[PDB]
């Protein structure tokens, strides 16, 4: 199987300005964070909410993914009313445009 | 007799809670530190606790805090480990000589 092209990543409005957010408050730093949302087709993967992964010396990588703190965050937010699962990540990148 | 049962156990519960917290914030204070420690030195400190740094890069910058260190034990001079990109002081250092110096002895 594969992807199309016509795959839409829907950023609801609150994601785009928490993004934003923490995006000018890490500068000139980079910062991280985990995207909450569905896969609700394979057409389109909905974000529906993100929340800011605390900064490390690590830097943007695998081991800035703090397991504890992304584990209470779910759990925490999953008795508000946000019982969804993490979609992907997010990554500041100060300057230079976005690229990986 | 009552403030045997009472005291202690509220004392050493909050003893260990604290205890766990401070080992949480010296491992996150001490992943934080990222090694680079772009040296730099301390050009003028001025109170608000805020220090001037002019780093190795030739350039100069205001510190809106100190850092991870005490504003007391620094002067004019001295120099610290400050972030590479948040020019954040993380550490002092010892001082150093360059070779040339050490080979005028």
């Amino acid at each position: 199987p594969a992807v199309d092209t016509a795959e839409q990543v829907y950023i609801s409005s609150l994601a785009l300005l928490k993004m934003l957010k923490h995006g000018r408050a890490g500068v000139p730093m980079e910062v991280m964070g985990l995207m909450l949302g569905e896969f609700v087709d394979d057409y389109t993967v909905r974000v529906i909410d993100v929340f800011a992964m605390p900064q490390s010396g690590t830097g943007v990588s695998v081991e800035a993914v703090d397991p504890v703190f992304q584990a209470k965050m779910l759990d925490m937010l999953k008795q508000t009313g946000r019982p969804e699962m993490v979609v992907g990540w997010y990554h500041s990148h100060p300057g230079f445009g976005c690229w990986l | 007799i009552k403030i045997m049962k009472s005291e202690v156990l509220r004392v050493t519960h909050e003893l260990q809670a604290m205890k766990d917290k401070i080992k949480e914030n010296s491992e996150k204070i001490k992943v934080n530190k990222t090694l680079p420690y772009l040296v730099s030195n301390v050009i003028e400190l001025l109170d608000v606790k805020c220090a001037v740094i002019k780093t190795s890069t030739r350039q100069t910058y205001f510190l809106p805090v100190i850092g991870l260190v005490d504003a007391e034990k620094l002067k004019p001079g001295d120099l610290v480990g400050v972030n590479k990109d948040s020019y954040l002081i993380l550490e002092t250092l010892p001082t150093e000589y360059d070779s040339r110096v050490k080979a005028m002895e």
